[PDB]
């Protein structure tokens, strides 16, 4: 009914939260570390598709290595297991917003405010799509102010 | 872009194609042709076209279950996509081959309340990513969603770089997961 | 009635005809006659009576598939009916009616533990706003659910002001959409 | 999964996040719009039947809208998009309560407590039913008192 | 075991036979017997053996069903556990034996990707505490679990202490319900 | 969808909330009562355990003596009613931290912290097994220390 899997990449940290995307799980991109004030949304957001592309990437990571893999590969644990991973009604959201011309988020591009100074990030959230067009950053400005104001409150 | 002072916007993008190893990744190069990932060295071409390959009206799943020649995955991937069709009733619509394990399925495509219909609607969903170039209107249209090609034909293939039009995603098929047997019709009394 | 000094109770009542465009609404007249309109225009009348309407023992639903000529909502609607019956394994209970394309279905309800009680079941939920009324008991009873009625008919009808003991509601066609499939005997190795 | 549908109206409001329901939602009753305050709570809360409601007048208005008409009605997106837009679970315990001889929502009736001076309201809760009988305001007089002590500290 | 001066760690087990009224309750007696229990009465026997009881290869549930001389409870365990194979295509592997209302269920487990792995995969999660013992190893593989045993037996029995290795637990039962019908093969275009 | 059934232990208590593990619920034989404040947290968590045993024992009782016993057993009332008393991705989640060598739940031992002198109790969090063993208490000393630092908190 609720996702439940749980993020763990407490090795090393300077706090034992947090959750780190290397070069491969990014595009054209290096290593990208978030702390555990934003990576602790995760755990109760319902509506947020960097949280449920961050269980699918840990998902995999433990998965590839704690399993031993079968000669030719099966799909059968995802299929089991994606409903605790993601919200699948998340994506029925997007794919709702898609048909009726909305702004939606086909799960590719996030973006977040980065601290000049002290490195602090928040949570990403999805950067949307029209017919193949991202938004302009202007056409959600007033939710980077919000979430500036967000930061600046904690 | 500075927000407040000190508030710095940044932005990722997530590379899924590391997500091969353990679920199907969906991708389009064009317009007709759409591509779902199994890990490597296999995976599904689903293309939209006027060319039909199968001239008969058999389908002959049991043969294929019992002679069990077939890629575990695919299959199961090919039940999501036919469990996924809401109010299918047109039998005969749907061919398919099955002969020395391959896979090859054939949807007659040939306005709103027709077997097409289901049947675009659930691969506009499987192809999530780029699917809404292969449809006549990209948005706006649902329960009469409709594209000029006769048959949508879904064979399996090898792995090639053909992600071009869109990123490799697996959010289509996870999404469709819980679509199996929702807008199914009863042809039998007992099930 | 004032709380605190300064709060005033006040209450809402939701006109759920409005969602008649988009969702299946469901509610009763009287003891008997039930009804689940689509829209406008058309819907089910769903009745329990001692008359039957069906005297022979066919659901011929290949043949309706295959001429398709009935309205596809009131068929999935009949299909998650059907499918949310539990341990539903007597195939002569139910009887149906397709020809032309209308929709002409009979459960026969002919005490713990049977046919009729899930068929009873199932359709207290399609019809949840008003059914109570027409169990024998209407509550503290859910397995041994029982009504004197002997047949359960659900027929196409045209679209009248109904709703005369239940206002109009989706919620139980909602809530029978997730049951779908769960309480489902197997009948065969492969489904 | 769980539910994600968002409720959009802002359009001429004092601030966003709000939502009105018109003449045409209501029974015998006219224009009435809940604030900011009442209708965000229903982002995060998994048991309230009214923001289930909400959520599907808002989808049938959204669609209506949007989305072209078909000839003959189908009702395919509903089915598609239900889990998205309410909590089914919510139902079950609506009807496992009705077949326990506990009061239970029947989805048609609600209460809201609404500040004399200020306007101010809460989230509006299901008036139970038993029977074919509602409550009779005394018998969860308790639980008003409780919602005005909500709001106060507000 | 005091932590910040004033806090003791305090430990509670539940006892969860008393929700063998209301669902079934599943647990391990040893290696090769594992138990299902429905009420204080009745419930199903799984075993692991290299022992055949059948010795044939027909599966007669639609006679089963016209008779109706079974225990609802437990056809609708053996249903959900058959709908809870993934990937399921031999119908060979699956014997049964219902004369009589009484249910013998057996599969043919005669290494990775094939009918042997899932029904096994199954089993481990119809009775998930305790079941790690009868496989080979209790993690690190899963896609293909092998135990040395051929066949799995499912056989109704009446009540006993059968739990000797594991407590019993709804948990396992409750787990396959969703389980259902997501990792089903197409045998027909109508199902 | 996810749960919703509401746990109602409240006549002849201090306070009206909280829940009581009765001698028949509990292995040993003793009489566990838990506060409204850690009992509250099992309306908005997703991921525990206890909580999902405790809607599952409260079901077991209300459907007992709400519910008409047929002549022979019946599992049609929890097969409809399960995903409204548990979350089964939980159970998933559980089984997958099996599958892959991890410490998990099996749902049958728990532990909590216990005020000395006011009596007051955390919510009861799920003692982990590894193939056949429960873990020691120093294997998750400091999940029990940050537990104690969340009462201090409270
Ligand atoms: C959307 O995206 C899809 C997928 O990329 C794309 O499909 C591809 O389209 C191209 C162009 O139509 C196809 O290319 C032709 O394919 C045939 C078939 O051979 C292929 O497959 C065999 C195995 O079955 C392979 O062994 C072989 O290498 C190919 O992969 C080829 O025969 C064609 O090559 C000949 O014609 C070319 C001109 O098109 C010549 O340049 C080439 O030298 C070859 O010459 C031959 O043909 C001449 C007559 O034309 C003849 O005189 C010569 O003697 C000689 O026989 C060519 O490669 C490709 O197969 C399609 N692939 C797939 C996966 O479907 C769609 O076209 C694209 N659509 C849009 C909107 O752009
Ligand atoms: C989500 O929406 C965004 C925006 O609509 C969408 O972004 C587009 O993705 C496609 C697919 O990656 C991009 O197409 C690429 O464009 C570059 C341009 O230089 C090409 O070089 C790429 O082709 C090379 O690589 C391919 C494999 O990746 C090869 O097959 C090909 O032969 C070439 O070697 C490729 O065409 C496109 O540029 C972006 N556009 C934007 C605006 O960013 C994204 O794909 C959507 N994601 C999902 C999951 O749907
Ligand atoms: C939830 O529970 C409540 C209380 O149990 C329940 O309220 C009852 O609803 C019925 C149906 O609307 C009401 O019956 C109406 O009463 C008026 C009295 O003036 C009649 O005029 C109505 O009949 C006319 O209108 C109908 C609808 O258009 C026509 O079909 C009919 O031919 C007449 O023109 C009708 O009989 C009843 O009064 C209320 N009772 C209370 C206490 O409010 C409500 O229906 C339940 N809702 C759901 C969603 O199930
Ligand atoms: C969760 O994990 C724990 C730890 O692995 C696991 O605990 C074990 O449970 C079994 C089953 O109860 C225990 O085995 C018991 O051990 C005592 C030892 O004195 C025996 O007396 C018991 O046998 C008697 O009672 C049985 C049940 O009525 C009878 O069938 C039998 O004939 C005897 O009368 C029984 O063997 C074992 O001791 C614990 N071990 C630990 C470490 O606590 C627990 O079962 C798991 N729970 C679930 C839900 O899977
Ligand atoms: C609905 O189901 C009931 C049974 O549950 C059907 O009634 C049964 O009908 C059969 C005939 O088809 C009756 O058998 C007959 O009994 C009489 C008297 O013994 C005998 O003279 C006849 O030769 C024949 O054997 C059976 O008794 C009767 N049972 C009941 C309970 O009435 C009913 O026909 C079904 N209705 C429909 C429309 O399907
Ligand atoms: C499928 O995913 C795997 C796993 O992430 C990718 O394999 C990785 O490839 C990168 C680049 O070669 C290596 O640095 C990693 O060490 C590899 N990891 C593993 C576990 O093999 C693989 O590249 C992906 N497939 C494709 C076609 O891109
Ligand atoms: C689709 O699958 C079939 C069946 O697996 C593939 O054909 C097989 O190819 C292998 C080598 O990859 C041969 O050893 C088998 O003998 C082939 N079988 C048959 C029946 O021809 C086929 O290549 C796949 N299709 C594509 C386009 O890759
Ligand atoms: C796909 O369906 C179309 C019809 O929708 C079939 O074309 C028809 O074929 C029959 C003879 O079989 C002709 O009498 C009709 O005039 C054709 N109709 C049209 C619109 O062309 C077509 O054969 C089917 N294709 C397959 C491969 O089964
Ligand atoms: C079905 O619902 C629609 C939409 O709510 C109703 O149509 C509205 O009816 C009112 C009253 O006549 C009009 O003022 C609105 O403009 C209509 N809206 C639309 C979008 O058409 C319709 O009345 C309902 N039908 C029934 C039979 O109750
Ligand atoms: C419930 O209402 C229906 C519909 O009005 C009643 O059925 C009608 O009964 C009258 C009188 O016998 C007939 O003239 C009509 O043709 C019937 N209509 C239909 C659609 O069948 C029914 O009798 C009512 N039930 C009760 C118990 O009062
Ligand atoms: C049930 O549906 C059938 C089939 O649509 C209806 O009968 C049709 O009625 C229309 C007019 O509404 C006629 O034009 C068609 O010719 C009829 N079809 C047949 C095959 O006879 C029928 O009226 C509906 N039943 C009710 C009670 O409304
Ligand atoms: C099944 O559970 C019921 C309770 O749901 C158990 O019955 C209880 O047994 C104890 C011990 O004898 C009595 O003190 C209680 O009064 C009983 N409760 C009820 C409601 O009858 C029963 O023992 C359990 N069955 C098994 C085989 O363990
Ligand atoms: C697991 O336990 C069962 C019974 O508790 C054992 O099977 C019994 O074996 C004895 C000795 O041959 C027979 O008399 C009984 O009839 C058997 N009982 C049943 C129910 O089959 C079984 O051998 C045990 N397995 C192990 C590995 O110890
Ligand atoms: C279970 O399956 C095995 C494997 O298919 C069957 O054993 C085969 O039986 C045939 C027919 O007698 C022999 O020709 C094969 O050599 C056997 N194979 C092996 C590996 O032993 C076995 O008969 C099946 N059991 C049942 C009860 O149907
Ligand atoms: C499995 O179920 C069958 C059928 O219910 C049981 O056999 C019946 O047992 C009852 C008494 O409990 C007798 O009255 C019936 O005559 C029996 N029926 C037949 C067809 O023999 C059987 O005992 C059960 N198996 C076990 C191991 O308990
Ligand atoms: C935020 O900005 C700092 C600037 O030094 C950089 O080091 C850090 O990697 C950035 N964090 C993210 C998540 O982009
Ligand atoms: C597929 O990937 C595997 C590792 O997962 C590798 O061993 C194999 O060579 C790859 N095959 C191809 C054709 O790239
Ligand atoms: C999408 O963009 C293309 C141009 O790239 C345009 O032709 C098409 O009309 C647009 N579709 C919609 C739905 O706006
Ligand atoms: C169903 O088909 C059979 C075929 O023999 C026929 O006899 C019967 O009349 C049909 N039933 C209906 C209701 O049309
Ligand atoms: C906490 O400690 C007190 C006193 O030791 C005891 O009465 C109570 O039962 C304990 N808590 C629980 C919930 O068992
Ligand atoms: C589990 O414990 C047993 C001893 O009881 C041991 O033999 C076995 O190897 C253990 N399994 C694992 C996976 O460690
Ligand atoms: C737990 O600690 C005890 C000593 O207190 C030790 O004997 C035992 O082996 C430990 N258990 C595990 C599973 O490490």
């Amino acid at each position: 009914g609720t996702f439940t899997w749980t993020l763990s990449d407490s090795e090393g940290k300077d706090t034992p939260g947090g959750y780190c995307l290397t070069r491969w799980m990014l595009i054209e991109a290096e290593l990208k570390c978030f702390g555990n004030t934003a990576v602790a949304k995760c755990n109760e957001k319902h509506d947020e598709e960097f949280c449920d592309m961050l269980r699918l990437f840990d998902f995999n990571k433990q998965a590839i290595q704690r399993l031993k893999a079968p000669a030719q590969m099966s799909i059968q644990l995802i299929n089991k297991a994606v409903n605790a991973l993601i919200n699948d009604q998340l994506i029925m959201k997007n794919h709702l917003r898609d048909i009726m011309c909305i702004p939606y988020c086909n799960y590719s591009k996030y973006w977040y405010l980065n601290h000049t100074t002290t490195g602090r990030t928040s949570l990403p959230k999805c950067w949307l799509v029209s017919n193949g067009s991202y938004l302009n950053e202007t056409h959600f400005s007033d939710d980077i102010e919000q979430q500036a104001d967000n930061m600046i409150t904690e | 872009s500075l927000y407040k002072g000190v508030y710095e916007l940044q932005t990722l993008e997530l590379n899924m194609e590391t997500l091969n190893m353990t679920m199907p990744l969906s991708c389009t190069k064009n317009n007709s042709h759409h591509y779902i990932m199994v890990g490597n060295e296999t995976g599904l071409e689903l293309t939209l076209t006027n060319t039909s390959i199968i001239n008969h009206k058999f389908c002959n799943l049991s043969d294929a279950h019992k002679k069990n020649l077939y890629d575990h995955a695919l299959m199961s991937i090919i039940s999501t996509f036919h469990l996924s069709i809401p109010n299918f009733n047109q039998y005969e619509a749907m061919s398919c081959d099955f002969n020395g394990g391959k896979i090859s399925v054939q949807y007659n495509l040939s306005h709103c309340g027709t077997v097409a219909n289901g049947v675009l609607q659930t691969f506009m969903r499987m192809a999530w990513g780029g699917s809404y170039i292969a449809l006549d209107s990209g948005c706006g249209n649902w329960d009469c969603i409709m594209t000029s090609y006769q048959y949508l034909i879904i064979q399996n293939t090898t792995w090639e770089d053909h992600c071009q039009f869109s990123r490799p995603s697996p959010i289509g098929y996870l999404g469709l997961l819980s679509q199996r047997t929702r807008d199914i019709y009863i042809s039998r009394r007992l099930l």
